[PDB]
């Protein structure tokens, strides 16, 4: 590794000793857009860097084009550069043409890549010495075999040495895209090891770590207990901030909407209940009745609902919910009060913070449409401080109103019967229907996903397929197709958990459009997110059929 | 008994006087401006009580045409601890100060009204059809006596009193009282329609 | 500074840079003891004080040098006697029972308590909400001194003995603009 | 002023003078040696700094070297800059208001300058670049309204300096406007050998000053705020005896 | 700043008479001679709002390339966030390229 775990600190006095200046701006950072545990890190890294009074500068940005581009643009003035969120995955050197004899003198410059993917370019580790990484812990002990060969590899008989490192390297490669670790962890790691950790710190470590529960939940169980012992080790004053492990649920804003409705849209409810035919809504009905709470008591505002059954509901949920087999929606999860405020939780929080990401507010349209993601991401980010609650209290509605809406669309899809069962992996395509233009955002169609595939697995099917998603902007004639891994279910031993499943979704549309003059865009930082013509869906599509995926 | 109201006086003050957010004392000001407008009156949102405490708002849901009295004499204490000073020691033309709420509960209609809302505070909509004409109604009666003749006093509250039986201490009737027009204290009350 | 009519009055930012050009007490966490290094020999403060200081120990500097130093880790400034709630005790129990003359009390008054409330907070040794509410308490008492004495307005002059800075300045465009009112109806009637 | 008993007596000189000018209801004289040292002072402060950044700099970039250490470096730095910012900002104020007086009351300085009787002259008020000022825009101002407007009026009331008939164009200063004072006393420490000052029951040293419209006599004690008019005030002001808020 | 702002306030300034418009010239000519002459360190037609805090928070708000400052350039990439020196940014702020002092 390059940066180990106990190295952060001398690599981050580095940072001062090339950046620390009176009337320079010698620190730029690059981050991530469209992602939670970026933007969290990014905080943490400017209050950090606000306390010393290191100057510097924040841009967001969205494709590998914008970041060649803003990287072209740059001075020889910057020492220092920070890229959160990618650049694991590929060889920046021959990306951006970077010659170690250009900024020889050594050390001209330096770029600090902080990602989270655990596949990642071996070369940019042993080959480069202009671009450094913080590891988490994953060269010393994995890659214990595949630097011998690439050390190696850097009288006829010998060639089978060369055969057996060509082998090494290509086993090596030819995996599927995953994560492992958090980068806010990571940096209230460092922060732990230097000594600046604070409420505000471990805050924004809890929302990063939080933010990976629907997709991550392996990721999320390995590293909770440590955010607890951290949280236990660290009259009601206008003032007060408390931090507690309280009790909470699978509910989608069940502190801020009736309960009622935190049952309807539950994703998790909705895939043990079938909720889109009227067999769910009786079963509901039932559950309701048997708990004991009115129909028209449940409908209520949480702030108004009887404090009483509010104290008991506890109880009244371990009595209730073992019959209908919901035993798993109880969980421990993070409460912030501050003064007479109100309470928030976790969940309602990032949920807050990704609906207000989707929703505020050819080539000319799609950069129209990159800069309004950037915008709303940078309203995303003043929405995070204190100070502000209308930044909020609009984002927890625009998140009803998006759930609403995705809810209605599955619905649709499911009565529709749309997803085809191929032989390899499912397929279905949003040809027509209402409100599409919401889909153009990459994470919306994602959320659309994780409630399909979260569906599908709660099933008798005995199949574990790749899942295919697909939508249409009529205004541009492109499809945006977004490939999907499959989830165990969340009631799953750990036994059965001894390597996540990968997505070869970015390996197989690489290889077909290396081999085939396809009219596509591969530029998000999703490398299984693509743009592909009307025309050109189909004979693609068999192509992915008839290719080794 | 004159014990509780005196806690539930003094928890309602405590409410006024040390309710702030950031840097603001909300309720203060309000009161202040209002005073100098000469609109003796005070609004009080649910959720701030209920974030501040939740057993003034629990009492309050349980018995309000009891409690809310005792709200409203608390605004008027206030008002005259923060509005005039003691000089060591008047007009003091400061009636009982009405209280006005506000709330975001579930709406209910109309005809959803039955037994089980006798008591209770409700929130509905509808459309005014007619209104009626204002009328007075006492609040402070002057009762003078007429064989005893002494003067006494009566304070009557609106939510939820009759002629006392036997005189004050001789051998007067069983109710020997009038009612003193003059230096008695009115106010206006008005009928309306919900459709 | 013409701005329109911002050239009679003082505006609010231009109070708070006037109270902040005030002296103030310091316990500095740092050394700066010249060699038996950098000199500050600035123009508008002795800097003897700042280039003899050692750790630990009082010294007094001007108030926005120890903001400056505040922002780091360089200091820890020394709250005044008058911000604690046995001397506010005595104060407000001083108004209420004098119901004629407003108490002593230093002219940056509200001003240095904003400061200190924004920006020195866990350096207090009693809390936050109490002080300020008995800030408040006082602000109030003061404000219904000043609105009962305000009544008599003299064509020839008038007295304020204790009032602070802000307290004058958000009267003055009333205050001057009447009494000049009646001056002149006065004069123009002789 | 004739020496300097510390630059921070030059800094709150200037501070009472702008003060004093803020709220003034007539221009003022002006105190051409206070600025004078300043201006100086703010050249040698600008020099010394720009000459150690240039040392630093060419230190730093010579050679990779050592890096100027942060304690002791950027803190002095910092405070020296952010007090000429200061000081910059507060004569910029005092400018522009004197700037603004002088365009109101052009006119009427201009029709007292002429005047052989008056002791007080233009000189002694005013900077140079401030009579350049005066007279360019009353130039300009003229040509602009005579040939706008007055090219078409008639010759008898073409002249715009006419002080006959029934409304006068001269805008003379309001000495009566009410101003808050704070009597200051006696500058000096012993602030008890002034000819001028009386005494009262309980001590209690005070100033006595009438008011002739209204036949009084009003007692300034040392330490209140009071709210008097300016036109009998002038003196105690101009002998740095009380001080304007 | 003398400068009347053609670049950006009225575009046209075709509302006033000529003889308005010749003064407005001369009158930013007087401007600009008046601090040529003793006052040539201080700027007087810069902002009038006390120096309060020395490091702040600044958010871009149209684009450009790259500026040269003093030690230092200040690349204005559209839609970005410097943490930059108060004493450094009120020209750009005062012309309208930045925001959210
Ligand atoms: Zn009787």
């Amino acid at each position: 590794m390059y940066y180990g775990i106990s190295q952060f600190s001398e690599a981050y006095n580095k940072i001062l000793r090339n950046s620390s200046s009176h009337s320079s701006c010698q620190l730029v950072i690059f981050v991530s857009c469209l992602n939670i545990d970026a933007l969290c890190a990014t905080k943490m890294l400017s209050l950090l860097f606000k306390k010393q009074l290191v100057q510097s500068q924040i841009v967001p940005i969205f494709g590998y084009s914008e970041l060649r581009r803003h990287y072209s643009q740059l001075d020889d003035n910057i020492n220092s550069l920070l890229l959160v969120g990618f650049g694991g995955v590929i060889d920046l050197e021959a990306f951006l043409e970077i010659d170690p004899q250009e900024y020889v003198i050594s050390f001209r410059r330096d770029i600090y890549v902080l990602d989270a993917h655990r596949p990642w370019n071996l070369d940019n580790i042993f080959g480069s010495q202009i671009i450094q990484c913080f590891d988490d812990g994953t060269v010393d002990d994995t890659l214990g075999e595949q630097k011998e060969a690439y050390y190696k590899l850097l009288r006829k008989q010998r060639k089978k040495q060369i055969h057996e490192y060509e082998g090494v390297l290509e086993e090596y490669y030819s995996q599927g895209t995953t994560v492992v670790n958090s980068i806010s962890a990571q940096i209230y790691s460092l922060l732990s090891a230097i000594g600046e950790t604070n409420l505000s710190n471990l805050w924004l470590n809890i929302l990063g770590t939080t933010s990976l529960d629907i997709a991550y939940a392996q990721v999320y169980n390995r590293l909770y207990p440590l955010l607890q012992d951290e949280v236990k080790r660290l009259v009601k004053t206008p003032d007060t901030l408390t931090l507690n492990i309280q009790p909470d649920y699978y509910l989608f804003l069940l502190r801020h909407s009736s309960l009622y409705d935190s049952f309807y849209y539950s994703n998790y409810v909705n895939a043990k209940l079938s909720l889109w035919n009227e067999n769910g809504k009786k079963r509901l009905h039932k559950m309701f009745a048997r708990m004991g709470i009115p129909l028209s008591t449940a409908q209520e505002t949480w702030l108004y609902m009887d404090h009483s059954i509010k104290r008991e509901l506890g109880i009244i949920f371990d009595k209730n919910l073992d019959r209908y087999g919901l035993q798993d929606i109880i969980r421990d999860g993070f409460v912030r009060t501050l003064g007479y405020r109100g309470s928030i939780s976790a969940s309602e929080f990032v949920e807050a913070l990704t609906a207000l990401l989707e929703v505020g507010n050819s080539a000319q349209k799609l950069t129209n449409l990159r800069k309004r993601w950037v915008s709303n991401f940078w309203l995303s980010w003043d929405a995070l401080d204190d100070r502000k609650v209308e930044l909020l209290n609009r984002g927890i509605q625009l998140a009803q109103d998006l759930q609403r809406a995705i809810f209605n669309t599955g619905v649709a899809i499911l009565e529709k019967k749309l997803i085809k069962h191929l032989r390899i992996y499912r397929l279905c395509v949003l040809q027509d229907g209402p409100d599409l233009d919401l889909y153009r955002n990459p994470l919306t169609l994602l959320r659309l996903g994780n409630w399909l595939i979260e569906c599908c697995a709660e099933s008798e099917d005995k199949q574990l397929l790749p899942m295919v998603l697909a939508s249409i902007d009529e205004n541009t004639d492109t499809y945006l197709v977004a490939g999907l891994t499959p989830r165990y279910p969340r009631g799953l031993d750990t036994i059965h958990t001894k390597k996540p499943i990968l997505n070869n979704f970015s390996m197989a549309f690489q290889q077909i459009t290396a081999e085939t003059d396809a009219k596509v865009r591969i530029d998000n930082f999703e490398s299984s997110i693509i743009e592909i013509r009307r025309e050109d869906l189909s004979p693609f599509l068999e192509k992915l059929t008839l290719s080794g995926l | 008994n004159d014990d509780d109201n005196t806690e539930i006086i003094k928890s309602f003050k405590n409410f006024i006087l040390e309710f702030r957010l950031d840097s603001q004392f909300i309720y203060r000001d309000q009161l202040r401006n209002n005073i100098l407008v000469k609109n003796y009156s005070l609004t009080v949102n649910m959720e701030h009580l209920i974030g501040y405490n939740e057993d003034i708002y629990k009492k309050l849901s349980d018995e309000p045409s009891d409690i809310i009295p005792l709200f409203e004499t608390a605004i008027t204490q206030v008002a005259k601890r923060i509005s005039i000073l003691s000089r060591a020691q008047l007009l003091n033309s400061l009636p009982t100060f009405q209280l006005i709420l506000n709330s975001n509960a579930n709406q209910i209609p109309l005809r959803d009204l039955d037994s089980e809302h006798v008591s209770k505070i409700v929130r509905l909509s509808g459309i005014i059809i007619s209104t009626s004409v204002l009328s007075s109604r006492a609040t402070y009666l002057s009762i003078m006596c007429r064989n005893c003749r002494h003067t006494t006093s009566i304070t009557i509250n609106n939510f939820n009193v009759s002629l006392p039986r036997s005189c004050l201490s001789k051998n007067c009737g069983p109710d020997p009282y009038i009612i003193i027009h003059e230096s008695s204290k009115f106010i206006d009350q008005q009928f309306l329609k919900l459709q | 500074s013409l701005p329109a009519h911002l050239q009679q009055t003082f505006s609010p930012e231009e109070i708070q840079f006037i109270v902040e050009n005030e002296p103030i007490k310091i316990f500095p966490r740092i050394t700066t003891r010249q060699k038996i290094h950098t000199r500050w020999q600035l123009i508008t403060t002795d800097d003897k004080a700042l280039n003899n200081m050692v750790a630990m120990r009082s010294t007094e500097v001007v108030l926005w040098i120890a903001l400056l130093l505040k922002q780091q880790s360089k200091c820890s400034i020394v709250a005044p006697q008058w911000l604690t709630t046995k001397e506010l005790d005595r104060k407000i129990q001083y108004e209420k029972t004098h119901p004629d003359r407003f108490s002593e009390l230093p002219w940056n008054w509200l001003v240095l308590a904003r400061i200190l409330f924004n920006k020195a907070k866990d350096d207090f040794h009693d809390p936050i909400h109490e002080l300020r509410g008995k800030i408040q308490d006082l602000r109030e008492i003061r404000q219904i001194k000043v609105l009962k004495g305000l009544k008599y307005l003299n064509e020839s002059h008038l007295q304020l003995d204790n009032l602070s800075l802000l307290e004058i300045n958000e009267l003055r465009p009333f205050i001057t603009e009447i009494m000049d009112k009646l001056r002149e109806i006065h004069t123009a009637s002789l | 002023t004739q020496i300097y008993v510390s630059p921070q007596q030059d800094f709150s000189d200037l501070m009472k003078s702008w003060k004093n000018e803020r709220c003034s209801p007539e221009l003022l004289p002006y105190p051409h040696q206070l600025m004078k040292r300043l201006l100086n002072r703010i050249s040698m402060q600008s020099q010394l700094i720009e000459n150690i950044s240039m040392g630093f700099l060419d230190m730093q970039n010579a050679s990779n070297a050592n890096p100027p250490m942060p304690n002791e470096s950027k803190l002095p730095l910092l405070c020296m800059e952010t007090e000429l910012e200061r000081l910059k900002f507060v004569i910029r104020s005092y400018i522009r208001c004197r700037l603004s007086k002088i365009d109101k009351f052009s006119l009427y300085l201009r029709q007292l300058n002429e005047d052989e009787n008056s002791l007080i002259s233009l000189t002694d008020l005013l900077s140079k670049d401030e009579i350049k000022y005066h007279d360019t825009h009353s130039l300009i101002w003229l040509k602009l309204v005579n040939d706008s407007i007055l090219k078409y009026m008639p010759e008898e009331l073409q002249a715009i300096n006419d002080t006959e008939g029934s409304v006068n164009m001269i805008d003379e200063p309001d000495w009566n406007k009410f101003v808050f004072i704070h009597v200051n006393g006696p500058p000096d420490g012993k602030w008890n050998e002034d000819p001028l000052l009386q005494e009262n029951e309980f001590g209690k040293p005070c100033y006595t000053v009438t008011i002739p419209d209204l036949k009084e006599e009003v007692e300034l004690t040392i330490g209140s705020i009071y709210v008097m008019r300016y036109e009998v005030i002038r003196d105690l002001l101009r002998d740095d005896k009380v001080a304007l808020i | 700043n003398g400068l009347d702002l053609m670049s950006s306030s009225q575009q046209d300034t075709n509302n006033l008479s000529h003889q308005e418009q010749e003064y407005l010239k001369e009158y930013c000519d007087l401007i600009t001679d008046l601090k040529s002459g003793d006052l040539v360190d201080i700027d007087l037609s810069g902002s009038l709002v006390p120096p309060s805090d020395v490091f702040i928070d600044v958010r871009v708000l149209k684009d450009a390339g790259e500026i040269q400052t003093e030690y230092g350039v200040f690349n204005l990439i559209k839609d970005s966030q410097f943490f930059v020196r108060q004493s450094d940014v009120e020209r750009l702020i005062q012309q309208g390229y930045l925001q959210k002092i």
